[PDB]
RNA sequence: UCGUGCCUGGUGUCUUGG
C-alpha cells in the first residue's frame, strides 16, 4: 500500500504532462496513449526485486 | 558574457572539484545515470576498502 | 606428406560462517 500510493500518483504525473502538450496544440488528447503502463508493472516488480522500497532514481 | 562564462566556471568549479572528491557537505553530488554516485579518486583511497 | 595457443566482467546489496 505504501508503494502503490506513490506509484500511482506517478502514473498521474504521465498523464497530466500528456494532456497538457496536447491541448496546447489546440487538438485533442487521449488517455489511451497517457497510461504509462510500466509505472505499476515496473515498480512494483521491482522493489520486490531488490528489495529496496521506493523508487529507482532515489533508491539509496 | 560575464554571466555564462560564470555559469560555465562554477559548472566547470564543480566537475573539477568532485573529480578528487565526491562527498561535499551542502552540496549536491555527482552520480551516473545508472543510478548512483561516482567513485572519485579520493574514495579510491578514503575507507577500510581503497 | 602436415606445426596455430591464456583467455576471463566491474558495480551494489541481503542471507549466512568462526
Amino acid at each position: 500500500a505504501f508503494l502503490f500510493r506513490g506509484m500511482f500518483k506517478n502514473l498521474l504525473k504521465e498523464v497530466r504532462i500528456y494532456a497538457q502538450k496536447f491541448i496546447d496544440r489546440g487538438k485533442d488528447f487521449n488517455l489511451e496513449l497517457a497510461i504509462k503502463t510500466r509505472i505499476i508493472s515496473d515498480g512494483l516488480k521491482y522493489s520486490l526485486a531488490t528489495g529496496n522500497w521506493g523508487d529507482q532514481k532515489k533508491a539509496h | 558574457a560575464a554571466h555564462v562564462i560564470a555559469e560555465d566556471v562554477k559548472l566547470l568549479q564543480f566537475h573539477v572539484a568532485t573529480m578528487v572528491d565526491n562527498e561535499l557537505p551542502g552540496l549536491p553530488r555527482a552520480m551516473q545515470k545508472s543510478g548512483r554516485p561516482l567513485k572519485s579518486l579520493k574514495q579510491r583511497l578514503k575507507g577500510k576498502e581503497g
